[PDB]
């Protein structure tokens, strides 16, 4: 029953021309529910899952402002970093920020998270107790002493367990249908021989939802990672998710082997073998 | 719903 | 810092031939954002192909799924094609409907 809001921001400079690419996404738990692109035709925030749809027009006035004012702060910032870090003006960088915050199954704070990065690495990071920050270098020890000046950990922590709690809690019963709801995984086994001798069999998990998943073989009753492959969870573009891992075996052996799957959704795990 | 812009860096 | 792309190339549902679907191309772990990808038919760019709104995992690196619909035959062959600044020439993944 915990569940989480997260905005991501991405900017990337593009010195032959024009101004920086910015997006911004919005998430409550592995639901997208918001959009911005300073390419689209729009210039505003769109909503990307239908429950949103129902806000008015207050709602995406404000939320436009935000983001456009938040596209021109990281043009600046991409030029001010570009100097702290003696860089030319003609190539590509980029700026990433993550924020929002967790709850628990009574709705209630839990922990709140802002961090920035530049060009893919940590630039700097609020802490845990949302007071103090995290800079990387002396680049971001300078941008650490201006927003220590204006207290901008404050701010962000009023914002983390005020208003981001509130509105998580409203999309939570706006959109209840869907995102208080688990699907548990689907789940099935194939086997392919290999060989005269050998045979695989893979242990598929698919329709599930939040993406969160464990999948672990074992033989005879004894966890078993030799002679296992594993791919990373995927969505399936509707909603879930899907994986799979696979074991090779001597054929003959099949029943030996057993797939363990938990899951949210999954009041007990649930085991598969080969008949 | 979305902070608004932090200071500059 | 640059990061090299992980591909998947899968469908939505299982795949059946002649019942409609959609194709899959799952792109993850890459740094920088500029990226090119194509879903492939016989070797051919499928024109009409859609992708998720940009967005990045817990260590910065980027993902993004482009998708297409499609009704699986036996005869036809698809696949994925990305061009990342990492790469010295586009890397192709064959869509193998068991994996």
């Amino acid at each position: 029953g915990s569940h989480s809001m997260r905005y991501f921001y991405t900017s990337v400079s593009r010195p032959g021309r024009g101004e920086p690419r910015f997006i911004a996404v919005g998430y409550v738990d592995d639901t997208q529910f918001v959009r911005f692109d300073s390419d689209a035709a729009s210039q505003r925030m769109e909503p990307r899952a239908p429950w949103i749809e129902q806000e008015g027009p207050e709602y995406w006035d404000q939320e436009t402002r935000n983001v456009k004012a938040q596209s021109q702060t990281d043009r600046v910032d991409l030029g001010t970093l570009r100097g702290y870090y003696n860089q030319s003006e003609d190539g590509s960088h980029t700026i990433q920020i993550m924020y929002g915050c967790d709850v628990g199954p009574d709705g209630r704070f839990l922990r709140g998270y802002r961090q920035d990065a530049y060009d893919g690495k940590d630039y700097i990071a609020l802490n845990e107790d949302l007071r103090s920050w995290t800079a990387a270098d002396m680049a971001a020890q300078i941008t650490k002493r201006k927003w220590e000046a204006a207290h901008a950990a404050e701010q962000q922590r009023a914002y983390l367990e005020g208003r981001c709690v509130e509105w998580l809690r409203r999309y939570l019963e706006n959109g209840k249908e869907t995102l208080q709801r688990t699907d548990p995984p689907k789940t099935h086994m194939t086997h392919h021989p290999i060989s005269d001798h050998e045979a695989t069999l893979r242990c598929w998990a698919l329709g599930f939802y939040p993406a969160e998943i464990t999948l672990t073989w074992q033989r005879d009753g004894e966890d078993q990672t030799q002679d296992t492959e594993l791919v990373e969870t995927r969505p399936a573009g509707d909603g879930t998710f899907q994986k799979w891992a696979a074991v090779v075996v001597p054929s003959g052996e099949e029943q030996r082997y057993t797939c363990h799957v938990q899951h949210e959704g999954l009041p007990k795990p649930l085991t598969l073998r080969w008949e | 719903k979305t902070f608004p812009p932090t200071e500059p860096k | 810092i640059q990061r090299t792309p992980k591909i998947q190339v899968y469908s939505r549902h299982p795949a059946e031939n002649g019942k409609s679907n959609f194709l899959n191309c799952y792109v993850s772990g890459f740094h920088p954002s500029d990226i090119e990808v194509d879903l492939l038919k016989n070797g051919e760019r499928i024109e009409k192909v859609e992708h998720s709104d940009l967005s990045f995992s817990k260590d910065w690196s980027f993902y993004l799924l482009y998708y297409t619909e499609f009704t699986p035959t036996e005869k036809d062959e698809y696949a994925c094609r990305v061009n990342h600044v990492t790469l010295s020439q586009p890397k192709i993944v064959k869509w193998d409907r068991d994996m």
